[PDB]
């Protein structure tokens, strides 16, 4: 058969993602520019939402260093490519999970509704990488949301998981976190309840 | 109109299959016993047909649509057209013809048993791209039996023609699927001394172009004689 | 000595050839544009005429099953490339032999006058490949017309033919045909009056 | 009734593939996680049914008449059952079922977008004879896709059940096909850690038993668990 | 040491393994004759019982695709061997999980008892063979009844099991369907409860 | 009569030396020029007849004996005939012929000046065994100068001709003996192509069979097309 | 792919076949049972004839030293295999050229009509085996009969001769010797009008 150069093969993070990709939380001083975990300015249009979550290892155990990388279309269904501190809505964003609480958050607003290749709209959703110490290649997963339950019944995505019960753990329950729309999204890496992790 | 800018290099005789071939019976009978003559080249062997403006419908390189589905292994064929030199050739005519999934052709004089596939006509042709890029989706061809020996059998194959920038370049051949075991025993095939040279007609297994839960691809580059501008002529 | 990539070998076209390049001869379905046998519309300038002639193997028996392209100037002695159908003159053309005479036919005009690379007149010719089950690799030869026999007598290419006799196998005979100008060239792929197959 | 008068060769755990074999996505939920128990052979276990008066119907092991003509590869799949000591094993069921020329099913939850075959069912048995010969005729399947990796896709084969002479030697199979590019890639051949047994595998093409201008020939032998007599027990 | 040939590697059943061995379940048409669930006829000697269970995953999600066979003695504990859809009684059987209630269902008779090679006797049971798409190998278990406490208690082949809370496994539970006597066997292919698969 | 019941496999004719060999000089005007037409077999070609009911002497296989005691090495020429398969072939006609201890043969057309032995003639026949085995005692022939090139020298052989069970298998061929260095230099030999075919017509010295103090022996086998049964025809 | 073993490689039956083939031939005492040129015994149902023919080389000259064996059906259409001296007609004969006159003879009846495998029936033909010094594998032939043109035009054995000139090599040409019907049916090995052999 024909082989192609094979890639560059992955490598643990580290404990240290922090130094390279989370200045601020490795406790060092961050440059002028940043990539961050506020998607969304006060003045992007769309549903402002508060997103939050714990990661948790086989033995049910928070992973304190875990690294995540997000991407979303904005309210429109639009994949905002051109990444501007300037802009008002960014797709891409970067979050950590705290040393101390162990929990990630992240300011953005609601996607809207994207199709598949196939012409088929895609329930709302948000694209997450994780990485860590631990984590040879990054682990990748979809946030969904308990809100849109009738989408998500005909999400091309979520249907193509075999089992109903292993669906629900891509969907993040909304809650208020001071009086703010607010989705709880916890990632299980193993075990009991365990987060389904795509391949793609 | 065309002008003489070009040579194209010698071909190789002992590469390319004889004319005669004893084993391949019909090249007895219809190969030349006189020596070929050589002749330089000139505007009338330099220059050939562009096929630019030729109308090519929709689906002419589409297998699949251009004739229900077909039976058989869905499958894209491409590659690329390259001179000796490594060059793209562009804008070039490639056109395909084969039998069906069951080795039946489309041809009033095929009388195999195996039938027809109401929705295969088993033709295509594709203009190459800029960068000498071609490409045809079909159905997997069946191996035949053919009046040769008394247990002949043709390996599954695509007959190709190639235009290219002349005359000179033009060139028809047969594509063979990689691993296929009937390939080492085809005196057609065998009519090729050179066993590099058949490995050239060998279509590779092409995992990164094929679309998942759908088809499997097939890379098959070709190679026309290489062109160069005339020197201190 | 320097090598360069090795040309793709050639292969026979087997007994099927029409399915992909005579579909008309195939007895299946053309497209809307096909490439033919008709390489003059009439109101294309100089003398119309018919090609036709037959093609014989080894044992004298005719082959039922070949393919012809052929490549020509035009009456002012120029090779027009652009294939086009709207065209009042196509350089290129291709026929075939009937399965049941087992003749070819072409509608065109006698070619040009066209110089050798040493800028030599060579006489009006038409460029043949021949195609067929049991030729591995096709045949180039090129007809000459008997009614140019002062041409033919200069020609820098048919003089190549160390035999004056070998010379006459590639002079087309010149008839008529419906009272329409007419040239009868057979090929004779071998034995006796076998025809003369270039190298170039 | 049946008798108990035989042992049968410990199956080689190691030859056969393991229950857990990642790659094979399926088998992570579907595999024990505690040791298998080994137990004697008892009667229960060295005995198994004798389908010699099962009334088999006429083209029970024609895939080209027990469903027109399919549309495919016209072939025939024959070989040998033996045991370990290289005993026939007659009288034998042998049992199988493939996908058609395109790789799809006949079945339900077959989803592929390649079209079903009117004329193709995908279903034989066969009675080995007194020398433990069986043979089917068919149509070679096509490979297809499946929810494994992104982009799997298993080569063509048939699937093969054999009964032997007793429950401890029956076997559920898979035979692939000569020079199959495809099967070097497949996660479910690979859940046989050992190239050896892979082999085991491959159906070899067989010119000998092809039918000229008819249908070509591939020879698949089985080799069921060696049977012994008891011997001071 | 002496090597004798290799056997036959297995290969899983596949999601398809209907199309060759349930027909009626593959939504075909079946044959004039096929091996199937029912044993034996109304008017066989013996306890008429009926035989249904599930098949669980390690996740605890039913196997909709699983294939079986069964193995048992006669009433009389003989094991016959001429397999005849004529027959009364047949010792073997097939049967396999509906792709909606995923049960699958035996019509038999309870087997009488049958002695192991050291003349020890086994207490009623029956052999099965677990075929499915992910079981590379074939799983063989057996099925013995709750209401042969006194024999189950005496099988050689159950005191085999070194943990006696893994023998529980291998008993069904008889209850009564349609007022009539039948038993349930579960098959857990793995984790929690997993049942004890045999190697003979 | 006989009956159309089988099959043979098809002769591989690049194994058998081919037609057109220039070194043997009486080839070239003795060879087609046309190719051979293949054509199905019938009962005209999958039949021969049976030589069981011909009245053979009591010393057609011994040369000793069949025409004083001849001079030369004594030899037993023993094997057996098989087919492809490796089945025995019983009751088959072998004959054979040869020349003397000088390389004389007694036959008009030969004018070599090595003398006639008084007691040697040089025809045997011998209808093999239940087993397949025939049997010839013998003087070893002595190599014979012939008119191809200026020196050419046949190496010591000796013809036979094989009935088989039909026309099909029908065969002639020569024996030729291990070491013999004449071997490789014999333009006959060398219409073989292959190195390995000729090894199939070397009889190997067999110490087992010889009569001590008597004869030596020489083994050669014999295998003829594979016979099978027609299926799906 | 699956090799059997090769069978034994043919030679050339040599100058000298006759001692071993033609003892009467070779000038040399025959043996008490010998397969020669009679087929039929007088009292043989079916037509007598007299076959009789010529063996030319490829310059036209004529082959001495051939032999030649036959096989054909009896009257009746039946193929005799059982070998004996005793039967009225043997299916089996031999023949060889003289050395002096170069002709040999065969002395049948005319054979009946047997059908190919397909239940086609085959006109009425003998089957020649050709043996030779520079013959280094025995060349197949047929003998069919002029006076059966009818028959011939529907054998599917002559019909596969593509080039119908080349059928007619095969057709031996009804004569009358000494008031017997007769057939000549000479064999050229090469060039003009060279024989058709076959292959099976
Ligand atoms: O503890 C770890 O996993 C660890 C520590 C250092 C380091 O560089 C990496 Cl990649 C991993
Ligand atoms: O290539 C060959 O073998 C070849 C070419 C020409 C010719 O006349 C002959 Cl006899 C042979
Ligand atoms: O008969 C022939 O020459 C023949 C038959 C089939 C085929 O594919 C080719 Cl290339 C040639
Ligand atoms: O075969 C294996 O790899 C295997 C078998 C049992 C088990 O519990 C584990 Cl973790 C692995
Ligand atoms: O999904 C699977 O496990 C699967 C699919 C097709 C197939 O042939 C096999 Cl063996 C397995
Ligand atoms: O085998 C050969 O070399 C061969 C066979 C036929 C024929 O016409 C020629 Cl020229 C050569
Ligand atoms: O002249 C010949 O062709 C010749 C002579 C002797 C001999 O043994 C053979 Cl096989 C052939
Ligand atoms: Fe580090
Ligand atoms: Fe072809
Ligand atoms: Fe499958
Ligand atoms: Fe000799």
């Amino acid at each position: 058969p024909i082989e192609l150069l094979p890639e560059t093969p992955s490598q643990t993070a580290g404990p240290y993602v922090h130094i390279g990709l989370a200045l601020e939380a490795a406790g060092n001083p961050t440059r002028d520019q940043e990539i961050w975990n506020r998607l969304a300015k006060p003045d992007a249009p769309g549903e402002h939402i508060l997103l939050l979550g714990q990661v948790y290892d086989g033995n049910g155990h928070l992973v304190r260093d875990s690294f995540l990388e997000v991407w979303q279309a904005d309210a429109n269904g639009e994949y905002q490519d051109a990444y501007n501190l300037e802009n008002a809505f960014n797709s891409f964003g970067r979050t950590a999970t705290t040393f101390d609480a162990g929990e990630w958050t992240l300011h953005t607003v609601k996607p809207g509704v994207v199709n598949n290749a196939a012409g088929v709209p895609m329930a709302p959703h948000i694209n997450i990488s994780l990485f860590a110490r631990g984590i040879n290649i990054h682990l990748h997963t979809r946030l969904y949301f308990d809100d849109e339950a009738q989408a998500n019944a005909k999400c091309p995505v979520l249907n193509l998981i075999e089992q109903p019960q292993r669906r629900e753990t891509l969907i993040a329950k909304r809650c208020e976190v001071d009086g703010k729309t607010a989705y709880r999204f916890d990632i299980r890496i193993q075990g009991e309840g365990e987060t389904v992790f795509f391949d793609f | 109109p065309a002008q003489d800018n070009s040579r194209f290099v010698i071909r190789d005789r002992n590469w390319h299959p004889k004319a005669l071939t004893p084993d391949y019976k019909t090249s007895i009978a219809r190969s030349p016993r006189q020596a070929l003559v050589s002749i330089p080249q000139s505007i009338s062997e330099t220059t050939g047909p562009n096929f630019s403006h030729l109308g090519f419908g929709a689906h002419d390189h589409d297998l699949l649509l251009n004739f229900g589905l077909p039976i058989g292994e869905r499958i894209i064929v491409a590659g690329r057209v390259v001179d000796q030199y490594g060059k793209p050739v562009p804008n070039t005519l490639v056109e395909m013809w084969q039998a069906n999934a069951g080795g039946r052709y489309r041809h009033k004089n095929d009388r195999y048993l195996a039938p027809l596939d109401p929705n295969f006509g088993g033709v295509g042709r594709c203009l190459t791209d800029s960068d000498g890029y071609y490409s045809f989706r079909t159905i997997k061809p069946g191996p035949y039996p053919w009046r040769n020996g008394p247990n002949d059998w043709r390996p599954a194959h695509i007959h190709f023609g190639i235009s290219g920038p002349s005359i000179a370049t033009k060139l028809i051949t047969q594509l063979y699927f990689e691993g296929d075991p009937l390939i080492p025993m085809c005196p057609i095939v065998k009519s090729i001394a050179n066993p590099e040279a058949v490995q050239q007609l060998i279509a590779k297994l092409d995992m990164n172009n094929a679309n998942p839960m759908d088809c499997l691809a097939y890379r098959f580059d070709i190679v026309l004689r290489g062109q160069r501008k005339t020197h201190f002529e």
